[PDB]
C-alpha cells in the first residue's frame, strides 16, 4: 500500500545532524525498520522499533509516534560513510513488510582547501583521444550537462586520499571529437572566479 | 470498571496426511468481536460485534494476514511437538494459544499475559513481569531457550503494554454504548419440595452483563458453605448471562435462608428471600 | 556462519524465457520474502512466505511464481519474461513474521527483447595533465567505460596487481550515450588520484578494470561481433617522466 | 494427554412460557479435545436447523460451545440435549427442565 | 487487534 518517505536528495555537511522521516497508512502497523543501502549493495539494518517514543543506539536515534503514523531517524555527527539511501520499512500484518521509496543522503566533505581548476587529459589509447577533468572545487558547487548531445558531463564525485588526508571533488567530460574545447564545457552550471584553464 | 482484550487460538491436527482445523476468536470483556475459522468460505477475519464493522480494509486485510500467520505457525508447531514428545502421526493433537491485556478503571495497563498449551496442559507461559517464561516441562524448556534467544518476550511486551492497550481503548470508545454498559441481574426464587420434610430453594440470576457475578447463600446471616449447588455461569445467547445457586433446606425453615447477589450492574447488593 | 545467499548475482534474459532465482537461508528463519528495486519506486514486495509450506502475494506478484517446500529455500521463478521485470531483485528472511528482515546479496536482471544490442564496454585510460602535476603535486588518472548495454558493470582500479580503495571514486550511476529513442547504451567513468612521485615513477603499473556481466553461454548468438559474454575488459597506463 | 468430559446444561434463553417464542440452549463446557457432537431434541427426534457459537476456551484450557435453536415451548413437548464426545462410550442425554 | 511477536515452538 503506502509507505512514504522524505523527498531526497538530502545534502548535509559533515558533522551535522541529518534527519529522515517516514509516514505509513496502516494504523495497526506494529513493526518499523530503518535500513541503510550503499550504492549497488544490500540493505542492512540500522534499527528496529516496536514501542512509542525514543530508541538510542550510538549516533542514531529512532522515534516512533503511532498516533500520527510517523517514524523517524536522526543521524548525529554524520561521517562520510553515512552517505547512503535510507529505507523505511513498515509491517502491514503477517508477511506484508512494505518499504518506502527511500531518501538518498549524501554527506559532503568539510573542505580544508578549495582549489578550483579544469585540466585536459591525453589518452593511452592514442594521442588525440581527449577528455576533461574539473577538480578540487568546494562542496557547494553543483554540476549540469544540459547544453546538447555533444557534451556528456558526469556527476560530482568525492574521493578520499587516506594516506595524505586530502579530499578531491571531480567530474569528467568529453565529446566524441569535433571543435569541442576543454574551456567550453563546464559552463552550464557556473564556474568560480579563478578556475585555471592553464595555456 | 476494569477491562480486558483477549484472543484465543485453537489448532487441531487431524490424523495422517491431514490438514488442521484452525479457529481464532477475539473478545473485549465478555463480548466476542472477531473470528477466523479455517472451515468457513472466506478465509478472512470476520466481524462479530457491530462496532468493529466500521474498520477499514487495511484493518481487515491486516488482521487476516496476522491470524493466518498464527495458523501457519501453529501448523509447524504441530509437526514439531510430535517430534518433541515422540508421538506417532495416527493421533489428533491440539495446540492452544491465549493472549491479551487487562486495564484498570482509567484504561491504563494493569497486567498482560501470553500462555500456550499442548494437548490441554500448560506448555509455556509468559510471566507477570513479561520479561520471562515458565516452562512447564522438558520440551518446553527447549522452546524457552529458543524464545529467549529470539527476544520473543520483548516483542510480546511491546504488544501487551502498547498495541493491545491502545486498541483496547479504541474498541471501548467506538462501542461505548455496548461495551461500557452493564445489565443488572434480574432475580427470582423458585421452590420445589422433594420429600415431605425437605426442600430445594433455587435463587436465579438472569440476563446480566458482564458474566462476573457472586451468588452466595446465607442461613441466619452466615455463609452456607454446605448444601450449596452452584452452577457454572452460562450464556443466554443474546450477549447476556445466567446463573443459579441452590440449597437443600428442611421444610418450615425456608425463611432462615437469604440469597445474596453481587454484580457491578447493581446499585446495592441484592437480598432475596422466599418470604 | 549462518546467512542468506542469492543466485545468480546477475542474468541477461531473452524475452519469453523462464528463469529461476535461487534463495537459500541457513538461519532457521520461518519468514522469507522477495522484492524488486527500481529507480523511483524503492523496494516493492513481490511474494512472501511466513513459514515452510505456505506463501502469500505481495504488492507486485504478477509474472512471478514462488515456492516453499522446506525451511531453507524460497526460489523465485519468472514464466513469461516481459521487459517490465528489468530490476534488481532482493531475497530476504526474518525469524518470524514482523521481525527484522535480513537481506541477500541481490540479483541484477535485465530482460532484453533483442540480443543484437548487448555490448561489451570499450575501456580507455587517460593519463593525467602536465598542468595538474605542476599545480597540486597530485595526479588523477581517469577511465572511461564506453559503448555498453546493459548497466551490469563493476569498476575497479589495480596498482601493480593490487586493488585500491583510497584516492578513488566512481560515478554512482552509468550515463546514457544517447538519452533518446530505444534502449540506449551506457557510459561510465572513474577517477584514481595519487601523488606526482607515485605517478612519475616508471615502475608503477596502473590498470582500470571493468567487469561487465553479459550473456549466458547457452544463448542464441548469431551476429557480427564476438559473443557479448561475462568478461573483464582492462586498460593500462605506466609511469611517464615527461 | 489430558481428556476432559463435557459439562452439559440445557435451558431456555428467556424464562419459559407456553405459546411464547424463545431459544433453547445447550451449553457444553470443560471438554478436551475440542471435537464434539451436540444435538437438540424435540420429543426425542433431532432438530435440524441448530446453530452454534465459535469455539473458545477457559483459562484451564478446556473448551466451551453454545448450541441453540428457536423454539416455542408447549406443555406436552419434551426437549433434550444429546452430546457425543470421545470421553463418552455412548451419547449422553440431559433433559430440559423448565422448572429448575 | 491481534499480535506480531509470535514464533514457532
Amino acid at each position: 500500500k503506502e509507505v512514504e518517505q522524505n523527498s531526497g536528495p538530502l545534502s548535509v555537511p559533515e558533522g551535522a545532524i541529518a534527519s529522515l522521516n517516514c509516514t505509513y497508512s496502516d494504523r495497526g502497523s506494529q513493526s518499523f525498520f530503518w535500513y541503510r543501502q550503499y550504492s549497488g549493495k544490500s540493505p542492512e539494518l540500522i534499527m528496529f522499533i516496536y514501542s512509542n517514543g525514543d530508541k538510542e543506539d550510538g549516533r542514531f536515534t529512532a522515534q516512533l509516534n503511532k498516533a500520527s503514523q510517523y517514524v523517524s531517524l536522526l543521524i548525529r555527527d554524520s561521517q562520510p560513510s553515512d552517505s547512503a539511501t535510507y529505507l523505511c520499512a513498515v509491517n502491514f500484518g503477517g508477511g506484508k513488510l512494505i518499504f518506502g521509496q527511500g531518501t538518498e543522503l549524501s554527506v559532503k566533505p568539510n573542505i580544508q582547501n578549495p582549489d578550483p581548476a579544469v585540466y585536459q587529459l591525453r589518452d593511452s589509447k592514442s594521442s588525440d583521444k581527449s577528455v576533461c577533468l574539473f577538480t578540487d572545487f568546494d562542496s557547494q558547487t553543483n554540476v549540469s550537462q544540459s547544453k546538447d548531445s555533444d557534451v556528456y558531463i558526469t556527476d560530482k564525485c568525492v574521493l578520499d586520499m587516506r594516506s595524505m588526508d586530502f579530499k578531491s571533488n571531480s567530474a569528467v567530460a568529453w565529446s566524441n571529437k569535433s571543435d569541442f574545447a576543454c574551456a567550453n564545457a563546464f559552463n552550464n552550471s557556473i564556474i568560480p572566479e579563478d578556475t585555471f584553464f592553464p595555456s | 470498571g476494569s477491562h480486558s482484550m483477549r484472543y484465543f487460538f485453537t489448532s487441531v491436527s487431524r490424523p495422517g496426511r491431514g490438514e488442521p482445523r484452525f479457529i481464532a476468536v477475539g473478545y473485549v470483556d465478555d463480548t466476542q468481536f472477531v473470528r477466523f475459522d479455517s472451515d468457513a468460505a472466506s478465509q478472512r477475519m470476520e466481524p462479530r460485534a457491530p462496532w468493529i464493522e466500521q474498520e477499514g480494509p487495511e484493518y481487515w486485510d491486516g488482521e487476516t494476514r496476522k491470524v493466518k500467520a498464527h495458523s501457519q505457525t501453529h501448523r509447524v508447531d504441530l509437526g514439531t511437538l510430535r517430534g518433541y514428545y515422540n508421538q506417532s502421526e495416527a493421533g489428533s493433537h491440539t495446540v492452544q494459544r491465549m493472549y491479551g491485556c487487562d486495564v484498570g478503571s482509567d484504561w491504563r495497563f494493569l497486567r498482560g499475559y501470553h500462555q500456550y498449551a499442548y494437548d490441554g496442559k500448560d506448555y509455556i507461559a509468559l510471566k507477570e513481569d513479561l520479561r520471562s517464561w515458565t516452562a512447564a516441562d522438558m520440551a518446553a524448556q527447549t522452546t524457552k531457550h529458543k524464545w529467549e534467544a529470539a527476544h520473543v518476550a520483548e516483542q510480546l511486551r511491546a504488544y501487551l503494554e502498547g498495541t493491545c492497550v491502545e486498541w483496547l481503548r479504541r474498541y471501548l470508545e467506538n462501542g461505548k454504548e455496548t461495551l461500557q454498559r452493564t445489565d443488572a441481574p434480574k432475580t427470582h426464587m423458585t421452590h420445589h419440595a422433594v420429600s415431605d420434610h425437605e426442600a430445594t430453594l433455587r435463587c436465579w440470576a438472569l440476563s446480566f452483563y458482564p458474566a462476573e457475578i457472586t451468588l452466595t447463600w446465607q442461613r441466619d446471616g452466615e455463609d452456607q458453605t454446605q448444601d450449596t449447588e452452584l452452577v457454572e455461569t452460562r450464556p443466554a445467547g443474546d450477549g447476556t448471562f445466567q446463573k443459579w445457586a441452590a440449597v437443600v433446606v428442611p421444610s418450615g425453615q425456608e425463611q432462615r435462608y437469604t440469597c445474596h447477589v453481587q454484580h457491578e450492574g447493581l446499585p446495592k447488593p441484592l437480598t432475596l428471600r422466599w418470604e | 556462519i549462518a546467512g542468506i545467499t542469492q543466485a545468480p548475482t546477475s542474468q541477461i534474459l531473452a524475452a519469453g524465457r523462464r528463469m529461476t532465482l535461487r534463495c537459500t537461508q541457513d538461519m532457521r528463519h520461518n519468514a522469507m520474502y522477495w522484492y524488486r528495486q527500481d529507480l523511483g519506486l524503492g523496494l516493492r514486495l513481490i511474494h512472501y512466505s511466513n513459514t515452510a509450506g505456505t506463501t502469500g502475494k505481495g504488492e507486485v506478484p504478477d509474472g512471478y511464481s514462488v515456492s516453499r517446500a522446506n525451511t531453507d529455500d524460497f526460489p523465485l521463478t519468472l514464466a513469461s519474461a516481459v521487459p517490465s521485470q528489468t530490476s534488481v531483485y532482493f531475497c530476504a528472511s526474518s525469524l518470524s513474521f514482523g521481525t527484522e528482515a535480513f537481506f541477500g546479496q541481490g540479483t541484477r536482471l535485465t530482460v532484453v527483447e533483442d540480443l543484437n544490442k548487448v555490448f561489451p564496454p570499450e575501456v580507455a585510460v587517460f593519463e593525467p595533465s602536465e598542468a595538474e602535476i605542476s599545480h597540486t603535486q597530485k595526479a588523477t588518472l581517469v577511465c572511461l567505460a564506453t559503448g555498453f548495454y546493459p548497466d551490469h558493470v563493476e569498476l575497479s582500479w589495480w596498482v601493480n596487481g593490487k586493488e585500491v580503495h583510497s584516492g578513488v571514486c566512481t560515478d554512482p550511476q552509468p550515463l546514457k550515450e544517447q538519452p533518446a529513442l530505444n534502449d540506449s547504451r551506457y557510459a561510465l567513468s572513474s577517477r584514481l588520484r595519487v601523488s606526482a612521485t607515485f605517478w612519475q615513477d616508471p615502475r608503477n603499473h596502473f590498470r582500470c578494470q571493468v567487469q561487465f556481466y553479459g550473456l549466458s553461454e547457452n544463448d542464441e548468438w548469431t551476429q557480427d561481433r564476438a559473443k557479448p559474454v561475462t568478461q573483464i575488459v582492462s586498460a593500462e597506463a605506466w609511469g611517464r617522466a615527461d | 494427554m489430558i481428556q476432559r468430559t463435557p459439562k452439559i446444561q440445557v435451558y431456555s434463553r428467556h424464562p419459559a412460557e407456553n405459546g411464547k417464542s424463545n431459544f433453547l440452549n445447550c451449553y457444553v463446557s470443560g471438554f478436551h479435545p475440542s471435537d464434539i457432537e451436540v444435538d437438540l431434541l424435540k420429543n426425542g427426534e433431532r432438530i435440524e436447523k441448530v446453530e452454534h457459537s465459535d469455539l473458545s476456551f477457559s483459562k484451564d484450557w478446556s473448551f466451551y460451545l453454545l448450541y441453540y435453536t428457536e423454539f416455542t415451548p408447549t406443555e406436552k413437548d419434551e426437549y433434550a440435549c444429546r452430546v457425543n464426545h470421545v470421553t463418552l462410550s455412548q451419547p449422553k442425554i440431559v433433559k430440559w427442565d423448565r422448572d429448575m | 487487534a491481534a499480535g506480531i511477536g509470535i514464533l514457532t515452538v
